[PDB]
RNA sequence: ACACAGGUGGUCAGGUAGAGAAUACCAAGGCGCUUGAGAGAACUCGGGUGAAGGAACUAGGCAAAAUGGUGCCGUAACUUC
RNA sequence: AAUUCCUUGUCGGGUAAGUUCCGACCUGCACGAAUGGCGUAAUGAUGGCCAGGCUGUCUCCACCCGAGACUCAGUGAAAU
RNA sequence: CGAUGUCGGCUCAUCACAUCCUGGGGCUGAAGUAGGUCCCAAGGGUAUGGCUGUUCGCCAUUUAAAGUGGUACGCGAGCUGGGUUUAGAACGUCGUGAGACAGUUCGGUCCCUAUCUGCCGUGGGCGCUGGAGAACUGAGGGGGGCUGCUCCUAGUACGAGAGGACCGGAGUGGACGCAUCACUGGUGUUCGGGUUGUCAUGCCAAUGGCACUGCCCGGUAGCUAAAUGCGGAAGAGAUAAGUGCUGAAAGCAUCUAAGCACGAAACUUGCCCCGAGAUGAGUUCUCCCUGACCCUUUAAGGGUCCUGAAGGAACGUUGAAGACGACGACGUUGAUAGGCCGGGUGUGUAAGCGCAGCGAUGCGUUGAGCUAACCGGUACUAAUGAACCGUGAGGCUUAACCU
């Protein structure tokens, strides 16, 4: 089966609030940390509970 | 006259001399402790408020918090309310205990059964399955032929279809009381009723005719 | 179904799940640290703790235990003699736990896995 | 849950003779079996173990008898009086099922003396 | 289960070498049978001393089962093997003059009288 | 026609078990199959196990499942012996 | 009868019953003797019936391990 | 005719009503038991095996009945392909013959990646026009409905004996739906024992892999059943066909007009569940919000000071939640999951050492050893310090209360 008619442009709906995602509430600043960090997580530059952790 | 609401812990048999087995249902009921009686200045109709439970003094919510703060410090999880009927209930009395059934050995049990998950096209349904093997492939246990040609020319209404099932509502008749300890918060009833381990379910004295 | 078990799934057959965690223990055992996925991890901390455990119980019939995993001669002079008296010291716990940030070319969770002993 | 531990605990044996599959009970027993009680001697070797506690079928089964001669009685009933535990056997097993596949002539029990 | 060409040894003295069981008896719709049931049955070997040949058609009562009895105390009376005895449509009761062995003291109960009175031990 | 779960005559010839170039576990040598990350539903699908019956299945023993070796004793009808 | 209206000839065997298999009788509407008559041994990726085996084929289905279906990422076709 | 599969099976179903069964009424050559045989009622119920593709039929045997018919003689983008059927063969019939034969027998490949309608489950968005958390009504919507065997009533009634009821129960079974996990069986590839072959730890140990989970036997937890339990009732309202009492228009007659007495499983009530997409957005309780101003001829906004969330979403650890959505328990006012120390079930006395013995092998320490999900103690490991969505008591009319 093909598409008989180009649909209502509202009719994206649903996968139209999925189409492109952060999928988080809202990502956490770090004082020792350029980019954001998920929360109770660690960093880009591996702080967690304010001290480094880990090397990159 | 009203209802109680327990915690099924399990089933077991307790037996006659010198046989036969006598299965039994064991449901631990802790005192209900009562939020509300109406008719007292609060609404037109004759009701009590039930509750059984406490919830966690840093998990509780102001709009609960604020609704058992006439009966107490502590958020009694739900209502269960009941209307009177042939008996009555005051302000002031003993939280609701299992001493309701130590005349009264008949009952009606609701609550619900069979909460497991979408069990399967042919083990919710009881249908009949096709050949295994002379020809016949690729359906077994699919719903079937869902119709008929033309005249009638769709599908029916309170026929058997798939999706997800059980944790519904059933209601519970014949039923006799075995043991009762209001000491030792225990109901020991004849048989089985609705739902698994850890079902809460409605136990009320028999007002059937 | 999996309606009573608490495992994970992973990938691939069985016998390879089992292999898998005793070729990163038989690591372990020797580098101290392991870099792999929250799964993987979390099923190896449940691996690898016997075998450290083990190393304390230097008793008869007990030492028969793991001598048909790892058969290497470049551990036998630590695995007991040395992997006993560094936590048999320590009255309780062998590994530390850290969950890390996820893979960009896939969608895995990280997690890193080292010997409260460890000294690099 | 406490109380559906404490339930079985009213009607359960708090002291008994110690025994195991393959030894000979020689279990009193009543067993109905007409209108006025009275006490028959009954023969076999016990098959259980009775870990399970209340409802524990205590299955006895006589290999001298024929074929083989197999009942139950449950562990904590009103139907056995007492067992004597006398004689008591070997075995390497705890189930033996093996005497519902074999010949009795076949699967004798062992005693396995030295 | 006991139902439609399931196979039977006699405890009936004297009585059929080889018998099959046909249809199922006791109520419509029925399914499958088991002590105290008695069923229709066929002879496919009688012996030579047999009163009945091959391919006559009778009823017989099942006596013992695999499976066992069921309901005394929460337990179940078990046993090995699946018996019967062959019974007279014209006059009632078994076809022959004595029974094998004590077969089960469940036809002294209540349904039975007529039958443990012609050898049965029980 | 594909960076294709397919094709291609002969040749060599380890160990343990084996009659062996059968078959399996291994060596020497070779190979890890150029979708990644998860979930563990209906329904399909490679398989294992089944009370207790038992072909009762089916147009029809079609598939499942069993049979299965070495040695002695034993061995029918029909036969050009 | 791979030949025949009536045919499931008809008597009898096999069966709980058997349009199916056999023993037999011969109105072969319209077999028949080298476009041979007719039977065995031996053979067959050969026809049909009976019986013992196998067993979830069936009675009544249910769990156990895995693959796809399910949710995405990257790359992105087919008939209509 | 630039296509519409036809008899049969398996599976999934439905309508009619000239009623087969069930509930009832009536005539009879209705004595009784039965049969012959018709009408009220369509709520419920209604066949297995041998032969045959069988529709149909022939037989055998069950049953509360073994009722009839529609629907393209229901349901091949439903599966099948036994029958009807070409391409092969052979016997007959026909023909000069090729060949023909609804003569006969045998044999004979079945395509698929889902828009809209229909139907089950389940989200987002929007609607309930102040917001957030829980409990509750009722415009409407569905579900159910018995039946063998035997004895007592009764061998009474009836009838020449044989034979054999209304009445109205009592015991004991069957079918069907719903319910639990207590049995007692099955399953049980995170537990143990027995065992063949070969590879591995140098070799002997006894600890492992592969060989169908290599073979076999058990099994905790989880599940499951061939497990074990209950019920559609009763009490009533009103009716059908029908049966009667009283009684008329029509001074009689008659069950009907007035009136009263009944009358079936059908109709109504009782019985169980669903229901605010109920725009036709019902009710009750709890929690949160009641200040201004600049700029602009502005139901259009762009800012500032003052002042606001209840609770959710997110985070995970996880679940007896679950296709994905969506949802529940819990996270320092601390047992959500794991880790430790104990308790238990299962398996069955290990491995060393000791001893006997020619040795295989066995016996004592040893009811040993091994262990998972079963449940008791214990924070050993992890859950740390912010943001976000969400304000300013929400337009108008009518009557009553208080001031």
């Amino acid at each position: 089966a093909v598409q008989q008619n180009k649909p209502t442009r509202s009719k994206r709906g649903m996968r139209r609030s999925h189409d492109a995602l952060t999928a988080v509430t809202s990502l956490s600043v770090d004082k020792t940390s350029g980019e954001k960090h998920l929360r109770h997580h660690i960093t880009a530059d591996g702080y967690y509970r304010g001290r480094k952790v880990i090397a990159k | 006259m009203i209802g109680l609401v327990g915690k099924k812990v399990g089933m077991t048999r307790i037996f006659t001399e010198d046989g036969v087995s006598i299965p039994v249902t064991v449901i631990e009921v802790e005192a209900n402790r009562v939020t509300q009686v109406k008719d007292l200045a609060n609404d037109g109709y004759r009701a009590i408020q039930v509750t059984t439970g406490a919830k966690k003094a840093n998990r509780v919510t102001k709009p609960e918090a604020g609704h058992f703060a006439k009966a107490g410090v502590e958020a009694g999880r739900g209502l269960w309310e009941f209307r009177l009927a042939e008996g009555e209930e005051f302000t002031v009395g003993q939280s609701i205990s299992v001493e309701l059934f130590a005349d009264v050995k008949k009952v009606d049990v609701t609550g619900t059964s069979k909460g497991k998950g979408f069990a399967g096209t042919v083990k919710r349904w009881n249908f009949r399955t096709q050949d295994a093997t002379h020809g016949n492939s690729l359906s077994h246990r699919v719903p079937g032929s869902i119709g008929q040609n033309q005249t009638p020319g769709k599908v029916f209404k309170g026929k058997k279809m798939a999706g997800q099932m059980g944790n519904e509502r059933v209601t519970v008749q014949s039923l006799d009381v075995v043991r009762v300890d209001a000491e030792r918060n225990l109901l020991l009833v004849k048989g089985a009723v609705p739902g698994a381990t850890g079902s809460d379910l409605i136990v009320k004295p028999a007002v059937k005719a | 179904m999996r309606h009573r078990k608490s495992g994970r799934q992973l990938n691939r057959n069985s016998s390879h799940r089992q292999a898998m965690f005793r070729n990163m223990a038989g690591s372990l055992v020797r580098h101290e640290i392991i870099k792999t996925t929250l799964p993987k991890a979390k099923e190896l901390r449940r691996v690898v703790e016997p075998l450290i455990t083990l190393a304390k119980t230097d008793s008869v019939a007990n030492r028969r235990l793991a001598f048909a995993r790892t058969r290497d001669n470049e551990i036998v002079a630590k695995l007991f003699n040395e992997l006993g008296p560094r936590f048999a010291s320590r009255a309780g716990g062998y590994t530390r736990i850290l969950k890390c940030g996820f893979r960009a070319g896939d969608n895995a969770p990280m997690a890193y896995i080292e010997l409260v002993d460890r000294s690099e | 849950s406490n109380i559906i531990k404490q339930l079985e605990q009213e009607q359960m044996k708090q002291d008994v003779p110690s025994f195991r599959p393959g030894d000979t009970v020689e279990v009193k027993v009543w067993v109905v079996e007409g209108s006025k009680k009275r006490l028959q001697a009954f023969e076999g070797v016990v098959i259980a173990i009775r870990n399970r506690g209340l409802h524990s079928a205590f299955t006895v089964r006589k290999i001298s008898n024929g074929e083989g001669v197999e009942r139950v009685f449950q562990t904590h009933s009103p139907v056995v009086d007492s067992i004597s535990v006398k004689r008591r056997g070997a075995v390497r097993k705890a189930k033996l099922y093996y005497l519902r596949e074999r010949t009795g002539k076949a699967a004798r029990i062992k005693e396995r003396l030295n | 289960m006991i139902q439609e060409q399931t196979m039977l040894n006699v405890a009936d003295n004297s009585g059929a070498r080889r018998v099959m069981c046909i249809k199922v008896l006791g109520g419509s719709h029925r399914r499958y049978a088991g002590v105290g049931d008695i069923i229709k049955i066929t002879i496919k070997e009688a012996i030579p001393r047999g009163k009945v040949k091959k391919g006559d058609v009778l009823k017989a009562v099942v006596v013992r089962t695999k499976k066992g009895v069921r309901r005394p105390d929460g337990s179940v009376i078990r046993f090995d093997g699946n018996a019967c005895v062959l019974l007279n449509n014209n006059s009632e009761q078994p076809i022959g003059t004595r029974i094998f062995g004590p077969v089960t003291r469940e036809l002294r109960s209540e349904k039975f009288m007529k039958i443990i009175s012609l050898a049965p031990e029980v």
